[PDB]
C-alpha cells in the first residue's frame, strides 16, 4: 500500500 | 513528480472493428458503471500531482482507468472484448495494490467489481 485517498463521504 | 502522459488510446496502425460485444461493453457495461454512484474515483487516471500522491507511480506501472476505457472503446482500439475485460480488470486490482483495506475507495471498487461482474454475464453474441 501507498499513502492512500482519504474519506470519500461514505463512512464512519 | 510528474504525472505520466495517459494510456494510449488511439492508434491508427492496429486494425479495427465494431462487434456486438465491443459495443454492448460501451453502451451498456461501461455505460452502467460510468453512471453508478461510486465511479467517480475511476473515470479519470489518477493526477498525483493534484492529489498530491507521490507513490502512486512509484507502485502502479500498469494504470487504467474508465475514461481510458471509454475512449479506447471509442477509437475501435480493441479488437477483442476480452482486451477490454483485461483493462477493467488491472483498473481493479490497481485500486486494491494502492489502497488500503477498509478505505471508501476499496469498498467503491468492490462494488463497481460486483456489478461489472454482474454485466459481463449478459454479455450478447459472438460473430
Amino acid at each position: 500500500s501507498g499513502r492512500g485517498k482519504g474519506g470519500k463521504g461514505l463512512g464512519y | 513528480s510528474m504525472n505520466p502522459p495517459p494510456p494510449e488510446t488511439s492508434n491508427p496502425n492496429k486494425p479495427k472493428r465494431q462487434t456486438n460485444q465491443l459495443q454492448y461493453l460501451l453502451r451498456v457495461v461501461l455505460k452502467t458503471l460510468w453512471k453508478h454512484q461510486f465511479a467517480w474515483p475511476f473515470q479519470q487516471p489518477v493526477d498525483a500531482v493534484k492529489l498530491n500522491l507521490p507513490d502512486y507511480y512509484k507502485i502502479i506501472k500498469t494504470p487504467m482507468d474508465m475514461g481510458t476505457i471509454k475512449k479506447r472503446l471509442e477509437n475501435n482500439y480493441y479488437w477483442n472484448a476480452q482486451e477490454c475485460i483485461q483493462d477493467f480488470n488491472t483498473m481493479f486490482t490497481n485500486c486494491y495494490i494502492y489502497n488500503k483495506p477498509g478505505d471508501d475507495i476499496v469498498l467503491m471498487a468492490e462494488a463497481l467489481e460486483k456489478l461489472f461482474l454482474q454485466k459481463i454475464n449478459e454479455l450478447p453474441t459472438e460473430e
